[PDB]
């Protein structure tokens, strides 16, 4: 499979999540995603084909993971935007007020601005701390997907938000949305990963 | 808030 930020993958033939960013760990290829998407050793599939397994994750507390893929997968420095792509150029962290977009299998590519950092989400499983909040909308299934600036600076992976009854927060005004992501920086250093860039 |  071609690994691109935003695409769907399934976990143990049950749940769906979105790919965050292609990365490497020495000769190992992988992608970063949300920790709540799978447990260590869960099987990830893309288009019905096994692509790898969860190598590590932290959730709750934090919300991160990386899936180590088979050597047959093709890592790409790109994030899906409809039928087009955003090139990943690095991971400079944007400040409050910067514009940012996110990509995932449920709502596609949505943009907004970062509104707050170091937010705590109180999920049924336990608190997740240190999240960054944006007002781009998101839906069930977008978790793990890419958050990136139009300039290509990868910001983190989707964790959660104030989902409404229709499964997203897209039918409420930007001012009322809370869409949270896990910062990418700490995930790269925690697992010794390098981002694939182009 | 809920995960996703």
């Amino acid at each position: 499979a071609n690994i691109v930020g935003g695409i769907e993958y399934s976990i143990n033939n049950a749940s769906l999540c979105s790919v965050g960013f292609s990365v490497t760990r020495g000769a190992t290829k992988g992608f970063v995603t949300a920790g709540h998407c799978g447990t260590v050793n869960a099987t990830a599939r893309i288009g019905g084909a096994v692509v790898g397994t969860f190598a590590a994750r932290v959730f709750p507390g934090n919300d991160r993971a990386w899936v180590s893929l088979t050597s047959a997968q093709t890592l790409l420095p790109r994030v899906a935007n409809g039928s087009s792509f955003v090139t990943v150029r690095g991971s400079t962290e944007a400040a409050v007020g910067a514009a940012v977009c996110r990509s995932g299998r449920t709502t596609g590519y949505q943009c907004g601005t970062i509104t707050a950092k170091n937010v705590t989400a109180n999920y049924a499983e336990g608190a997740v701390r240190g999240l960054t909040q944006g007002n781009a909308c998101m839906g069930r299934g977008d978790s793990g997907g890419s958050w990136i600036t139009s300039a290509g600076q990868a910001q983190g992976v989707a964790s959660g938000g104030n989902v409404q009854s229709n499964g997203n927060n897209c039918g409420i005004p930007a001012s009322q949305r809370s869409s949270l992501f896990e910062r990418l920086q700490p995930i790269l250093s925690q697992y010794g990963l390098s981002l694939v860039t182009g | 808030a809920a995960p996703l």
